[PDB]
DNA sequence: ATCGGATGTATATATCTGACACGTGCCTGGAGACTAGGGAGTAATCCCCTTGGCGGTTAAAACGCGGGGGACAGCGCGTACGTGCGTTTAAGCGGTGCTAGAGCTGTCTACGACCAATTGAGCGGCCTCGGCACCGGGATTCTCGA
DNA sequence: TCGAGAATCCCGGTGCCGAGGCCGCTCAATTGGTCGTAGACAGCTCTAGCACCGCTTAAACGCACGTACGCGCTGTCCCCCGCGTTTTAACCGCCAAGGGGATTACTCCCTAGTCTCCAGGCACGTGTCAGATATATACATCCGAT
């Protein structure tokens, strides 16, 4: 009866962000849907994009292009930034 | 030897093997990267902590120190990027934005 | 006496009241409405209402249930393009 | 006394052994098999355990000086016992058949609590709404000298009360409905509650009921139950009302069940019900109704085993086949086939003989009807679904007699303007329709002498009820009940779980208070007559631990059943030309 | 003579207390026995949860709440405070629906 | 041992090896069974016939033989089931359905 | 090189449903676009719908599904007629 | 000589009759290559691309000026104003 | 490439090609004013569809944006092409 | 109403150019073993559904009425468009050259997939105690007739 | 024009319920090792995109003038809103019994995937003709002014 979902995760971030600031059920199931929209978005995306050009590998190149096509403007560069930074420290350990 | 999880790894928040596996069980490409999940998880973490400090200011607006979905839609609709993130999506229990047409007010 | 032939039920589409229709239309933002807006009103609602029914029971049908869920109108609604969070 | 005064003594401002002890004490003084649920909630709770390990005569003979009037002697045993009772630290439930007269009984016990061991409240009472007025009367009548109210009306009239005088302590009674208990906990969960009276305890029968834990939730310094039938159709219920009574004692219901009922012993009989009639005696007292009155004569229930008809047998095969939904449609069918959709031939719709000799019971009641219209009586159908009671009305038109119907949708002032008039003397009213559980218990039906169940209910007291609106004091001269059963099919079922449910009854409460084409209706008469008593002899020997086995044979059978039951081209544009 | 608000003073107090709260605004058993109906016109013997009719309620008055928005815009466009039933048409007919 | 080909099996015109492994190589599942590809062409064929037809019917109407964007754009648009399902697409070389409001003309 | 297309069937289907008409080059590059595009939705859908119901393959009743889930009225049904007629037919041989 | 509005309604049903593109080629390809400039330096255009960039954008354009008419026609009117447009943008979802 | 960057190439979309398209569309009077909004309108939708398709081709390590990037922005956008291909 | 123009609208003829037919080859789809794992079937089970009916509360909804203000029609006018003419001016095509820069072919190597054990992380069950909802009540503010 | 009057808001108090720590387990992540095979780089080729550049010539532009349409103002109904009964339907709490779908566990079988060959089907490169322009050309067919 194990249902997998981002609810210790959103915690984490909020308790990260917000100190001292709790969220309710309803709050939580519809931050945990919006994840999964999200993210289901950003992997359909990189998918078409990835067979567009021949090719069988999801990479960081095609996740990085499928996120500056899908967020608007602004939002786009600090995500893509935010990226590149985790890469890189995934890379030096 | 001693196990890390990669999201310590990486210093994210997010869990960045559950999105390896979410992302090879589905059906996207035959194979995926192994940096593609780190790009996503820090991507992830970085929307949702947006998000979140827009819902968290609201809630704190209105004299609550809990995050309801009304807060939640306040937040989304007030910011013109992220509401056109998610244009196209209904908030549960959320509702309208305060406004009133200048015509109809009182003379 | 002929009693055995109880009474129309009026109508399930009317027990969408004139106030229900006048308080989404406050909510809206509106400030008079037509006498006749409460008819094309619930017209519209009851398209829209067979529009994604039709899609959630082809949904629940297909997986060989017998019981509509909120996951199966969360999937018809996504399917129309109006994705709805909080339901899963 | 004084209302400021009494405002220290009602609000309560601020493992209880101490009364315990001795409630235990005189309570082990009968069998030591009462210490068994004891000796098990010490394991599950060692904390109450801490009373086991350590281990006045008033006989009132003539009637209190104060209450107006005279009292009757069994009442006046009654409240000896309810005395006895409290000098006990105990609590026990009056379970006297309606009629004999309980709320005489309770004020005079009352009347005893405030002037004999001085203690003038606080007291609740909870009764139905329809009886809530049925008690000032009576409050004002016998013991005139004593204050309370009904607390009921609107928000703002409650509310004004609430502030008046509950808060304001100037009351001693302070009689309320369920639904108002309901209401306003909060304002009544502190008054500390001498006494907690509930009339008609049947309402207090399922223990997750929203009633229950509200009343669990109030405290009380002693509990007492008003009830005219305790058990009604199982056992279980029997349990809730002794916890709710005395929940430090009776807490465990697994423990009262597989003890007796879930797992019944391989011991043949007879010894269990003297377990049980030990156990219930010191706490359960129970009078026959004919006990002490005579006059009323017993009753001469009769069954009618009608067949069924052509059209009602091919519907009914056709409903066992599989928009239909439950088993509840086949007593439909064997009711009256024109409930359904379609049954009905034709969209034009008549009145005439089309319908009488369609459905099988009602050939048999017409025929009935019939004799007694030229013998002189009055009916009072009882069937348990409105919608066929609607088509029975219909009948009643076309065959000219006089209607009165009073169903669960008839407002108040109708319900009473009916039975006034059918009460009322010499008057056109031959039949008098009803829906089996409607009116609660205030109707008087005593005029007529004449009852037909048209259908039987689930649990036996129902029907009984629907008799003693009949059979109760006053109405002297005879009393006929006349159930109509399908046989051969699904009725035989209900009539026999209920049957067994009533037998059940019998057995466990009843034995206490004794030391306390036309059918050609004659033949068809004694043949139901003959099933009847073949059943009764079948039935009556039967062991106490079969009476719970629920045989439960599936009437979905019945007669051997497996349980298994082009393109078209579209229209097309005409013309594609641009000019 | 007892205090009387002009015509439009309480219309705009209801649309700045309705537009601030959170509920539904049709009640459930009505909505709940119009699915139902609806639903039953497509497959015979389905079987609802609540979940599902409460998705679709929310579903549907958020509908008619934008349908209403925008309603509202094509009323003032035509030098209007009254919606009418071609500014439903209209909208509907703009935004692709029909 | 002689190869027949599914699509004369079927008794259809479009291929249905190549659909086989367009669902195969496109990453839509773990396995595909071996009617999908067969009811995939059937249904693939059918709705070219049905707007194919249409858009003959049109040239012919204009007085021509070959069909060209113009005639395929009259058919979908003139078509309520195929001006639905092409809702949000735009044909190149195609043009607009002859309409002009009422109100515009001369009275 | 080597480009494929459905120019050759789309063609076949033309002459017999209209057997004596032609096609001009851009309609036939249309007609591949459209028929590449349903072609997409429909497995799109179907696979979606697969991986709702926890199963891993693509069969006939999801097809049916899809079919029935994306073409508007009678379109449906006379698309869910050919296929199960044309599928009764393959197994049969 | 003709009175106003035949002339309009000659035009409307001669343009609505063919199936060419109403935006010369040049201008158009000059100022996709001026706009496309914003987003990377030194970008070379197939025709094919410019091609496809024209039609859809005529196609855009056609369907924006019916619902301006639509709207204009419906506040009573018969002359298109930028009001018209602005509403039909905010209503479909782009404003 | 480096080719004289030019400017005012918006008002090469001429007041003649706006009223052939109101045509097109069904217009039959126009006012005066609306040709800059409809300047502005095709700017916007230029910018946007441009944007899209240059994302896609820089993704492919090119300098050639090709018919099919074009095709691919559109649909991504909601409007999907038939004629160039795919 | 009738007549004088201007404009589509049929109608015949020449073109060419784009569609159709025909020859090659290569690559992919079909045939035939072999296998293993996904899914279909069986069976507990059990929790929640079904229908028919009852009792009581309490807001919401329905109906009636008065009266204000808003829509709708009509009139006047005065700009702002449409229509037709001359005159340039910029598109559209042919022609030319240059070369970056897509597109195809070979090698190899670094990187993802697969597998076996192990263990910490995440989910489910449980308890409780602060945050938010509800209810007076008191003050504030906006409204509407003077 | 100010003085009631009504509605909203902001404070206290309960009180109750659900969010948020806390503990057990089990099962996916992680580590380590082996093994193909995408894709990355290097190389070669030939193709079309960039850049002018002249001719032509057809549309764009500026200009006049003169209707007619958009806008503003005025009257007049009429219809919708605000307010007051009062009636009913939603909404709980119940009763009575089934049985019926949805959800775990096992079992096994048959249908996919994976190979290995090997011939046809289809894509590319050609070489023809007829269908659709383009011009003219005469005809019929609205529009507008008297
Ligand atoms: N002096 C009296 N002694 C005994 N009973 C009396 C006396 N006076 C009246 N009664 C009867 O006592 C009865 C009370 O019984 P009832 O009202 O049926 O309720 P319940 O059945 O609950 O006791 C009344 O009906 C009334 O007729
Ligand atoms: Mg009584």
């Amino acid at each position: 009866t194990r249902k997998e979902s981002y609810a210790i995760y959103v915690y984490k971030v909020l308790k990260q962000v917000h100190p001292d600031t709790g969220i309710s059920s309803k709050a939580m199931s519809i931050m945990n849907s919006f994840v999964n929209d999200v993210f289901e978005r950003i992997a359909g995306e990189a998918s078409r994009l990835a067979h567009y050009n021949k090719r069988s590998t999801i990479t960081s190149r095609e996740i990085q292009t499928a996120v500056r096509l899908l967020l608007p403007g602004e939002l786009a560069k600090h995500a893509v930034s935010e990226g590149t930074k985790a890469v890189t420290k995934y890379t030096s350990a | 030897a001693k196990a890390k999880t990669r999201s310590s790894r990486a210093g994210l928040q997010f869990p960045v093997g559950r999105v390896h596996r979410l992302l090879r069980k589905g059906n996207y490409a035959e194979r995926v990267g192994a940096g593609a999940p780190v790009y996503l998880a820090a991507v992830l973490e970085y929307l949702t902590a947006e998000i979140l400090e827009l819902a968290g200011n609201a809630a704190r607006d209105n004299k609550k120190t809990r995050i309801i979905p009304r807060h939640l839609q306040l937040a989304v609709r007030n910011d013109e990027e992220l509401n056109k993130l998610l244009g196209r999506v209904t908030i549960a229990q959320g509702g309208v934005l305060p406004n009133i047409q200048s015509v109809l007010l009182p003379k | 006496g002929a009693k055995r032939h109880r009474k129309v039920l009026r109508d399930n589409i009317q027990g969408i009241t004139k106030p229900a229709i006048r308080r989404l239309a406050r909510r809206g933002g509106v400030k008079r409405i037509s006498g006749l807006i409460y008819e094309e009103t619930r017209g519209v609602l009851k398209v829209f209402l067979e529009n994604v029914i039709r899609d959630a029971v082809t949904y629940t049908e297909h997986a060989k249930r017998k019981t509509v869920t909120a996951m199966d109108v969360v999937y018809a609604l996504k399917r129309q393009g109006r994705t709805l969070y909080g339901f899963g | 006394h004084d209302p400021e005064s009494n405002k220290k003594r009602y609000l309560l401002k601020d493992f209880d052994l101490e009364g315990t002890t001795k409630r235990f004490e005189h309570l082990l003084s009968l069998s030591g098999l009462f210490k068994h649920f004891i000796e098990s909630k010490a394991a599950k709770d060692p904390k109450f355990r801490q009373v086991l390990d350590v281990l006045i005569e008033f006989q009132f003979r003539e009637s209190p000086a104060y209450v107006n009037g005279q009292l009757r002697p069994y009442q006046i045993q009654g409240v000896n016992w309810l005395v006895s009772l409290h000098k006990n630290k105990i609590a026990g439930i009056l379970a006297d058949e309606m009629g004999l007269g309980k709320t005489l009984q309770t004020i005079s016990f009352l009347g005893y609590l405030r002037y004999i061991e001085k203690i003038p409240g606080p007291f609740l009472v909870i009764a139905p709404k329809s009886t809530l007025n049925n008690w000032l009367r009576e409050i004002n009548r016998w013991t005139p000298d004593v204050n309370a109210f009904i607390l009921q009306g609107d928000k703002e009239e409650r509310a004004e009360l609430i502030q008046k005088k509950l808060l304001g302590c100037d009351f001693d009674v302070v009689i309320a409905s369920y639904e108002i208990i309901i209401r306003e906990k909060s304002p009544l969960k502190k008054i500390n509650w001498e006494y907690i009276i509930i009339d008609e305890a049947h309402r207090i029968k399922n223990e997750e009921s929203m009633l229950s834990q509200v009343l669990r939730e109030f405290t009380s310094r002693n509990r007492l139950l008003i009830t005219g039938t305790p058990l009604q159709n199982n056992l279980h219920e029997l349990w809730a009302l002794l916890n709710f009574l005395l929940p430090d004692i009776f807490s465990d219901a697994q423990d009262f069940d597989d003890w007796f009922s879930s797992e019944s012993t391989e011991e043949d009989q007879d010894k269990i019900v003297k377990q049980l009639h030990t156990v219930l005696q010191p706490f359960l007292l129970r009078r026959i109704k004919s006990d002490v009155e005579t006059s009323l004569l017993p009753k001469k229930e009769l069954n009618l085993y009608v067949g069924m008809s052509s059209m009602q047998k091919k519907w009914y095969k056709k409903i066992l086949e599989k928009l239909l939904n439950i088993m509840m449609q086949l007593r439909k069918c064997c009711n009256h086939p024109y409930l359904f959709d379609g049954a009905e031939p034709g969209p034009p719709y008549t009145t005439d003989e089309h319908l009488v000799y369609n459905a099988a019971k009602l050939q048999v009641l017409d025929k009935l009807l019939k004799k007694l219209k030229e013998e002189g009586s009055r009916v009072l159908i009882f069937s348990q679904m409105s919608r066929l009671l609607d088509i029975l009305e219909d009948y009643c038109y076309f065959r000219n007699y006089e209607y009165c119907r009073i169903d669960g949708s008839t407002a108040h002032e109708d319900r009473i303007q009916a039975i006034d008039d059918y009460n009322a003397p010499d008057s056109k009213k031959f039949v008098f329709l009803l829906t089996t559980r409607a009116g609660g218990l205030g109707i008087n039906l005593t005029s007529a002498d004449v009852v037909v169940l048209y259908d039987s209910d689930w649990n036996p007291q129902a029907d009984l009820q629907a008799m003693d609106r009949a059979h109760r004091i006053g109405q002297k001269k005879q009393v006929k009940v006349f159930r109509l059963v399908t046989d051969n099919s699904v009725e035989e079922k209900i009539l026999e779980r209920a049957t067994q449910k009533l037998r059940l009854d019998q057995l466990v409460i009843q034995q206490n208070r004794t030391s306390l084409d036309d059918i050609d209706l004659d033949e068809l008469l004694l043949k139901s007559e003959n099933k009847t008593k073949s059943l009764n002899a079948k039935y009556e020997t039967l062991g106490l631990d079969d009476l719970q086995k629920f045989n439960q044979d599936s009437a979905y059978e019945w007669n051997g059943q497996d349980f298994k039951k082009n393109p078209t081209k579209r229209e097309r544009k005409e013309n594609y030309s641009i000019d | 003579k007892p205090h009387r608000y002009r015509p439009g003073t309480v219309a705009l107090r209801e649309i700045r207390r309705y537009q601030k709260s959170t509920e539904l605004l049709i009640r459930k058993l009505p909505f709940q026995r119009l699915v139902r109906e609806i639903a039953q016109d497509f497959k015979t013997d389905l079987r609802f949860q609540s979940s599902a009719v409460m998705a679709l309620q929310e579903a549907s008055e958020a509908y008619l709440v934008a349908l209403f928005e925008d309603t509202n815009l094509c009323a003032i466009h035509a030098k209007r405070v009254t919606i009418m039933p071609k500014d439903i048409q209209l909208a509907r007919r703009i935004r692709g629906e029909r």
